[PDB]
This record gives C-alpha cells, structure tokens and sequence, in this order.
C-alpha cells in the first residue's frame, strides 16, 4: 500500500485543517494526525505547540503543517495544493486554472471576514452587519458556479473542498442563507455524497471537534 | 491590449505592474482616484464596478481578451504561466506555494498596522517583531540569487514589493540581513525593471489608500 503516514499537525479544532482532512480522506491518502490542545482558562495556554514549534524542521513554523517524508509544508493553501497536485486535482486547462486561482484567493477573503466576526469580542454587534452583507457574497458564488458540477467547471479540484468548508460554516451560522441559492445547495449535497466524505462526516471524532478554537466567540464548542 | 485596473496607489498593483514590464506585455492602466474629504469618495470605481462583467468585482483586476481575472495572486499566476515564470519541479512548486501565502501574510501584517488608528503605539510592537520575520526569509533565500533558485519566478516580484516596502517603513531593517538587501539591488538592477523605474509610469508611492494612517495620500 501507499503507507505514507504523513503527519498532519494542527489544533484539536476543525478550523483551517478541515479542508485538508477531507482532501486526504477523499484521495485515500494514508496520514497520521497530531492534534494540539489549547488552554480553556483565561490564559489560553498554547505551550503544547510552542514547545515543539522550533523542533519540527519547518522553514516557517506554523499550523497547520504537513510532514511527508523529506517534504515539510506549512500554509494551508500550500498543503492543499501539494496533496491535490499529487492526485491531479488542480485545473488542467488554462480556463480551469484561472478559476482555481480566483476561488482559492476568494474563499480566503470570505473566510477572513468570518474568522474576524467569530473571534472578535464585538461578535454580537458585528453579527448583523455580516449577515446583511452575506447574501451578496453567496450570490456571487452561485453566479460563478452556474451550471457546472464543480467550481473548476466539470472537474473536482482542491478549491471545492475549500468552498465547501466556508459555505458549510456559513450554513451553520445561518441555515437559511443557501435557500435562495438552490445552485449552491446542490453542490453541498453532491460533495457530501462522495463515499469518502460521507463516511468521514458521520465519523465519531468529527462530531466532537469544535468549529473554532476555545478563544473564539463562536463555534468554540463541539456541535452537530 | 491588456488592461490593469486599480487605485492610483502602489498597493496590491505594484508586483503586477513590475511583472508586466519585465515580460514586455503590452498593457494599459485604468487608475481610480479616491476622495480626500471626510468622505473618501470611491464613486469613480463604484459607478463602473458592476459594469465590467467580472465574476467577483474587485481591485485590482486584469482583462486579457476574454479573460477577466481578479485577486492579486490569481493575476500574477496568470501572467507568470503566460510567460513560463513559475516553478516546474514539485520542490520549486512547494516553495512557490508556501512563499506566496507567507508573503501575503507579511503584507497584511503591515497593512493592518498602517490602517489601525493606534499606529503610534502599535508601530513599536511591529518593529521589534520584524527581525525574526526577515530572519526566516533570509535563511530561506540562503546564497541563491532568487527565491526559487537560479530562475526568477513571479514569487520574487511579491518578495521585492513586501521587503522593499518594509525598508521604506524602516531603512535599517534589512542592514542586519545583507542577503535580502542584495536581493532588492539585484532586482532593481534588471534591465527592464531599471528602465521602468526611470519611466513616469513607475508610481512607487503612495503606499496605501488616502485613508491609511501611514503611507497614505
């Protein structure tokens, strides 16, 4: 077998590693996972990471990180691109590549706003603003997707895993958001229907993972 | 020819303009002006924003024939591929990906600082942390001429922008790292770059939009 057992290191949180875990699962990539715990008390003790931080031989110590033998990667999009590239899950044609590159950076812009909103102490007063602006962003994703099966056109690429993650989080924040967009809703089902994804989504550990880290003003606790 | 639309600012368009010049791509720029008054009037963009036919309306944007691309990294990767200025081997590609993201990180770090009202008190916080940042980039570069090895790729244009920009923010920052200081020199020393830098189309400053606490205008 492949038996790579590449180690994925990140917090004991869904967060950024969610799209990576899903990609690994989907592509049957043999991996070992290393989860870092955080402090729950006012002093969010993250020493568990800091102790080994400078001992992993990473060029830019960060989380998540992936150690695949001689290849040690950091930065989420670099990890996704890496694994995906190995399974040809990137755009093949110039047109598909362009779409992939736009999506990758676009979901980054989207996710950032959400993270900011969820972690901020002003989360509540800011909440309405995010919501009143939400349909506009979802609108653009629906318009971009159109009649395609995947965001890259008719080919599943890493960007679908990214898009799913952020649309899911928003779905959790406001279940009704995707309703006026039957286009997106079809995408979500089609993605969760993939054998590897479906199995993982029903998995025990998956259910016990918080959306965001303990210091987040939202999603810091395990949900269903 | 190609059209590049962005504010009349250095900002996120810097790396793109440089890349375009280096590759001798025929292009025209559509610069947008922002209001100076309390109302930083962005109508010049907004009034045209949705009439361009972009899937995700945003600045900067590049229109190449039927291709309408947005997002800095997507525009750079497009022109790069168009001129073969990308990493080929998996190793180069890994460096390219980590660096692209890593450099965006640094960019946003400075940006937020310069736009945050508490700039005065936050500046020191940034300055003392800066060295460790540059250390990692210096080490990564090593004794190589360019970040991806011997061949200059699009990643170097992102590098130049963020490193050079930090140097204007604090001239002595790159002194302790001669490695990085020589990079800037070598880059500006490229025939097409130096020529462009003599051109009136340069626009090295302002760094940020008029509403930034530092490097505005």
């Amino acid at each position: 077998s492949c038996e790579s057992s590449m180690v994925l290191g990140y917090w004991d949180i869904r967060g950024l590693a969610h799209a990576i875990r899903l990609l690994l699962e989907f592509t049957d990539t043999s991996y070992e996972e290393k989860r870092y715990t955080c402090g729950e008390a006012p002093d969010y003790d993250r020493s568990q990471w800091l102790d080994v931080k400078f001992k992993l031989d990473l060029d830019f110590p960060n989380l998540p990180y992936l150690l695949d033998g001689k290849n040690k990667i950091t930065q989420s999009n670099a990890i996704l691109r890496y694994i995906a590239r190995k399974h040809n899950m990137c755009g093949e044609t110039e047109e598909e590549k362009i779409r992939v590159d736009i999506i990758e950076n676009q979901v980054m812009d989207f996710r950032t706003q959400l993270i900011r909103l969820c972690y901020s102490s002003d989360h509540e007063k800011l909440k309405p603003q995010y919501l009143e602006e939400l349909p506009g962003q979802l609108k653009q994703f629906s318009m971009f997707l159109g009649k395609f099966s995947w965001f890259a056109g008719e080919k599943l690429t890493f960007v679908d895993f990214l898009t799913y993650d952020i649309l899911d989080q928003n779905r959790i924040f406001d279940p009704k958001c995707l309703d006026e967009f039957p286009n997106l809703k079809a995408f979500m089902c089609r993605f969760e229907a993939l054998e590897k994804i479906a199995a993982y989504l029903q998995s025990d550990q998956f259910c016990k993972m918080p959306i965001n880290n303990k210091m987040a003003q939202w999603g810091n606790k395990p949900v269903c | 020819p190609m059209t590049l639309g962005y504010w009349n600012i250095r900002g996120l368009a810097h790396s793109i303009r440089l890349l375009l010049e280096y590759t001798d791509s025929s292009y025209e720029e559509k610069k947008y002006t922002m209001g100076d008054a309390p109302d930083y009037d962005r109508s010049q963009w907004l009034n045209e924003k949705f009439k361009l036919g972009l899937d995700f309306p945003n600045l900067p944007y590049l229109i190449d024939g039927t291709h309408k691309i947005t997002q800095s990294n997507a525009i750079l990767r497009y022109i790069a591929r168009k001129h073969n200025l990308c990493g080929e081997s998996e190793k180069e590609q890994i460096r390219e990906d980590i660096l692209e993201n890593q450099f965006m990180d640094s960019r946003m770090q400075l940006a937020k600082l310069c736009y945050d009202p508490d700039f005065e008190k936050l500046k020191p916080e940034y300055l003392q942390a800066l060295p460790e940042m540059l250390k990692l980039y210096s080490q990564f570069l090593g004794k190589q001429p360019w970040f991806l090895g011997d061949k200059i790729t699009f990643v170097d244009f992102i590098a130049y922008d963020v490193l050079e920009r930090n140097q204007v923010f604090e001239p002595s920052c790159l002194d302790a790292f001669p490695n990085l200081k020589d990079f800037i020199s070598r880059f500006e020393g490229l025939e097409k770059i130096s020529a462009y830098m003599k051109s009136s189309r340069f626009l090295p400053r302002p760094v940020f939009t008029k509403m930034a606490v530092w490097g505005n205008k």
